[PDB]
């Protein structure tokens, strides 16, 4: 059973540098070499990569030749991905990923977000005019929010999009009707009614 | 005149040309992007060997000599020798020994040694990279890299046995061995001489079909896939027989003794290569007693039917 | 580097459909690999050597191409196949992927439901002020919404979003958001938000007064 | 049909108890042990016996998938055919084809390439054919090896075979004995549907054996290895499958440069050569020279002293 | 392309233990067994073990296992046998052999001479005459084996017969002729050169007519 | 353990002739060896694998055999071939050779030459008196000597000595020593010694008187 799990979310400031971890389970840890890739959403894939765990044998893109560092420590079976002077566009997600000829074994992924915005709590306001309703979630980070109406069918809850370092998103209901809009970075929970 | 025929065998009771070990299937892919000329597994319908072609199978990617080797090292020159033990000639029309390999990449096997002073044996892991520039078969002279610095002796009889290929285990250097970019057989900065010629299906919706073994790996995600154009059987078998061609092009098909059904059919080309009509990539799929037939001579403008 | 171009970045088919993407190369590479991913999902190794299954594959792809031009090919679409489709090679360093292939299913024409809503009294507490319209459940994606502030079209200001296709009934939904000062709002007086859609040669008009 | 044998000279055949090429020939005194060697066996119209099968190169290989041996770097190969599907037991034959039919100790290599994702790797492994958990026929073989934690479970092994080893020493010097067969169910158990042991029956006679030398992998072993035929010559009466119109076909030894004869012999309808000549001794023949048939004879043809 | 050197003769008492060195040059030492064989002027050549040094392998043949004792020094390329508890059957030759397929590279011998009896040097007695002559030099009365006779150092090879020598009552007793012409005699010396290693006693007599 | 008994265990040939040694074993071996040695120096490794020759080992040579008989032959003896050969078993341990076969030369009969010779001063200035006689270079090997002290035979005090076949000539050697006191020594006139050989049917006769 292998598998490549990968250290948590990071959201750090820009300049900063931050450290990705990836614990390999399941084989001999320095028999086979990690390759890290990274996606953005708009930039598809990029490989930036890849090492050999308990030797000194990296090969770099040229892209990255600057950006990205790779370590280990063998004792605990983990390779670690360090990322120096982060910028926007450096917010992407990034893989680990054990890559073979017929199948490949990929980390869950680690979401890396670049932003001097402070931890906000959204605004939630109530949509009212077979009936469709709705719920305005604007100026929160970062994302996730959790959009519930109990009633889940049909309901749609659109992508949020940026607007000025501060996320705003909408949720549809169709048809006592009250919406249940969580933001977990702010532990807030918020309840509006219809009128 | 002597009729032409093909031997009674199935795929898997057949043996590569291009490496000792035995076939496993049948492959059919487009060959317009490179250059298919492989030296070994080479030979006319009426039995003239081409290339760097011989007759035994155990003898593909051998080589036999003495060594030599600077103080400490574990690279080993090898001085080749003809596999009969008697002087390797140089300037025979030939494009490298008898049985060389005909691809780049890194091979992984055992090279052996019997001493005449008292008949002592000693065998060691070696590797040979056949793209390197000190691997210089037609000038005689090949280099391993293997596991001792001090066990073998200069003067005495010493062999290579292959037994696959290698690979780093990364992605930056995952495109070896390259089955169909021949060596430069006499070193860096030197020509090819006395090819068998490159084939390429000519006839409109025809590919080559290729004899396939999985090489063996013995380290990383090699290129295992190894692909000849005739068993090393056929090779036999034309050499014995030495039927006359009665035209440039013969009939195959491919029979289910089972059944007597007719799989496919194909074109055996006078040159020595076998086409099918197919478009794509195919690993085709075969009746374990499946053989091959030859029916009857055509001309050139024979279209196949649809594999 | 080695630079590889998908087409099309987008297209569509029915359950049965055949479907073909194809990938070219800036450069001659000796192999094409191809990857499938879904929303919220790794990557994961489709196809290898060009024409070779990965584990859990269906029969019904397969892969072909040679040089600099490759293809993926569905005989039969289905609806689990529908996913983002990446090619990616190894001929020579670096390693690089395709910009990716997105599958989405084709599904009878369905009319856009438009709901129009005017900014909350709690919003306009204080300073906001968001016209949001709601074009929900419609097919295919290709849509257009124009905001008529009284008689002109309005540009500056407006947010749109799209849902990715339902997993239900193959339909999208789309968000859109004209966001103004609360002095820019109370201006004016009709705020109608038009629509656009192979459906209907009229456009699907919502205002509010 | 007419029968035949292939038109080639020695250097260009192969050994067909090992995948290596033949050398030279050699005829000696036989009646001291028994000659009763399961590969290279094959009648003249062309029927396979004992454990012979057509490919050169599968000799003395071995596939299938290995289990390890815990407190060991000894793996168990529960072996397959050659193709990969499953090996049955109960199909009457000594053993699977191919299989080493000497008792010594092979050195060569163990690869192996996972179903995972296609990694592969490859060790020195060694395999002792008199060991009591050789046992073929069951299906089951032992390996040593210089790894204790690299290979894997339900993945295709293979051994490609390269020499055999000795220990150096005087005391076990007798390795390995090429006219002792294995036990191929393991130890004290008894071989079955073996093919027959030879011997000449003519007075004055001995075998003619195809020989080859072994590699050797370490110490002094036994690397003169003979075996009764060509692999070319089981491949071409398996192809021509000519009917034996007697119980001897007599061939002649022929110098093309000259066209005269060197030698002749007795090739029986069993799949074996003899030659009239008493002693050891190495054969002195020209590179080119090559086997003729001439015509076939009776069990009472006295040939001429070689 | 091997050599094997060995130790020195040895002269033991009974009841002691005698350690035989055999020093391998030309050849990696831990790669090769080498063999121990013991030679009695009766008893043709009897095969004592071998051992690979460097590595606790050894084989012993029963006879010896208890008496033979085998050990290695790496460093050095030397290779030990110790024999325990001697007695006078142990008197022998012995050799070290790297014993191969087709070839061997023997060491030069050791030769063992167990005995209870003093060891005493030679008396050299001179054999004169009272167109060849026939000169002698007569050894007596010594003990162990061997004597080395030599005459004028060496210079006179040919008509030189050493005869076996005799044991009588512990001691041995050896003749030695020398054939020179006659014209010639006595206007040279001729000198018997008499050594008896075992007492590092070497005495010359020359040889004088009556 | 496997005993191998060799036959004949001496003998003589002619240059030229075929000669033929056998060995044979208690119990079956695989292959059969054989050595070649030669006085003062170390066993050389002969025939290995029953059949193949050694380095150096000229092709006159050759062996065969199976089972439990083999034999070793040279189609045309020589004088380099003088020596003793041993064959040798590695089919059970322990290793074992066998006692051997002493090969020596045949040549023409020739006489015994024979000296006597008195005691030395040096030794009569001592207890003891020892009269040496000397037959040398004779062929064949067969001799008997006779001391006569004064007319009669003594047959006490009296100790021979053979040499091996000389490498030079092929003839043999042999030493008779009649060893007395002073006093016994001074009791008689004449003493003489006399060598009978099969080179003449009257006893070649050397003698002195005091």
């Amino acid at each position: 059973q292998v598998q490549l799990q990968q250290s948590g979310a990071e959201l750090m400031k820009p300049g900063a540098s931050v450290k990705i971890s990836c614990t390999a389970t399941g084989y001999t840890f320095i028999t086979y070499w990690i390759q890290w890739v990274k996606q953005r959403p708009g930039h598809g894939l990029e490989w930036i990569g890849e090492t050999l765990p308990g030797s000194g044998s990296t090969n770099y893109n040229e892209k990255f030749k600057g950006k990205a560092t790779f370590t280990a420590d063998t004792s605990s079976n983990t390779a670690y991905m360090q990322l120096s002077s982060l910028t926007s566009e450096d917010s992407a997600i990034y893989y680990c990923a054990r890559i073979g000829r017929s199948n490949d074994y990929w980390g869950q992924g680690t979401t890396l977000t670049v932003s001097s915005a402070k931890t906000t709590p959204p605004s939630v306001y109530p949509l009212a005019p077979m009936v469709t309703l709705g719920c305005l979630v604007k100026g929160y980070f970062p994302e996730p929010v959790t959009v519930t109406w109990s009633l889940s069918s049909g309901v749609h809850t659109f992508p949020a999009v940026l607007q000025s370092d501060l996320y705003t998103l909408s949720s549809s209901v169709t048809v006592t009707v009250t919406c249940n809009v969580a933001h977990p970075a702010s532990s807030t929970k918020v309840d509006k009614k219809i009128v | 005149s002597k009729p032409f025929s093909v031997p009674v065998l199935t795929v898997e009771e057949m043996t590569n040309s291009r490496f000792p070990i035995p076939l496993e299937k049948l492959f059919t892919g487009p060959s317009s992007a490179f250059v298919v000329q492989p030296q070994n597994g080479r030979c006319t319908t009426d039995g003239v060997l081409l290339g760097t072609t011989q007759l035994s199978p155990v003898n593909i990617c051998t080589f036999r000599g003495d060594v030599t080797h600077i103080t400490g090292s574990r690279n080993y020159t090898m001085n080749l020798a003809s596999q009969n033990w008697n002087d390797y000639d140089p300037t025979e029309e030939i494009p490298a020994p008898l049985g060389t390999p005909d691809f780049v990449g890194k091979i992984q096997g055992v090279l052996t040694q019997t001493t005449r002073t008292d008949g002592s044996t000693r065998g060691h892991k070696a590797t040979v990279y056949t793209g390197s520039a000190d691997f210089a078969p037609k000038l005689g002279r090949v280099q391993f890299e293997t596991d001792t610095d001090r066990d073998f002796e200069a003067n005495q009889n010493t062999k290579f046995t292959p037994v696959g290929v290698i690979q780093d285990g990364g992605t930056t250097h995952r495109n070896e061995p390259q089955q169909w970019v021949l060596p430069s057989y006499s070193g860096r900065n030197t020509h090819n001489v006395h090819l068998a010629p490159a084939v390429a299906p000519t006839f409109p919706g025809e590919q080559l079909l290729f004899f396939r073994s999985t090489m063996p790996g013995c380290s990383g995600y090699p290129n295992m896939d190894l692909d000849c154009l005739l068993p090393q059987e056929w090779v036999q078998y034309f050499y014995q027989e030495a039927a006359p061609a009665q035209s440039d092009v013969a009939l195959l098909r491919f029979v289910n003794p089972d059944t007597g059904r007719v799989l496919f059919e194909c074109k055996l080309h006078k040159s020595g290569y076998v086409t099918v009509a197919h478009t794509g990539q195919h690993d085709l799929v075969i009746p374990p007693n499946g053989y091959f037939r030859f029916d009857s001579w055509v001309n050139q403008f024979y279209t196949l039917a649809p594999m | 580097q080695i630079v590889l171009t998908q087409s099309p970045t987008i297209m569509s088919a029915s359950p049965g459909e055949k479907v073909t993407m194809t990938c070219s190369a800036s450069s001659s590479v000796d192999y094409m690999h191809w990857y499938q991913q879904k929303s919220g999902t790794s990557p994961k190794r489709w196809i290898y050597d060009t024409y070779k299954l990965a584990s859990g594959v269906p029969a019904r792809f397969s892969g072909s191409g040679s040089g600099t031009s490759y293809s993926l090919t569905i005989n039969s679409m289905e609806a689990e196949d529908a996913a983002t489709y990446y090619c990616q090679q190894w001929s020579s360093n670096p390693l690089t992927f395709g910009a990716g292939t997105k599958l989405e299913l084709k599904r009878a024409d369905a009319a856009p439901t438009v709901s129009i809503f005017p900014p909350s009294s709690e919003q306009l507490t204080s300073g906001g002020a968001s016209v949001v319209c709601f074009l929900n459940n419609f097919y295919p994606k290709d849509i257009n919404v124009k905001w008529k502030i009284d008689g002109s079209e309005r540009q500056n200001g407006v947010l749109n979003s799209w849902t990715d296709q339902d997993s239900k009934d193959s339909t999208y939904s789309m968000s859109s958001t004209l966001t103004l000062t609360k002095d820019e709002y109370e201006r004016h007086n009709s705020y109608t938000c038009e629509a656009t859609h192979k459906t209907s040669t009229s456009p699907i008009v919502k205002s509010f007064n």
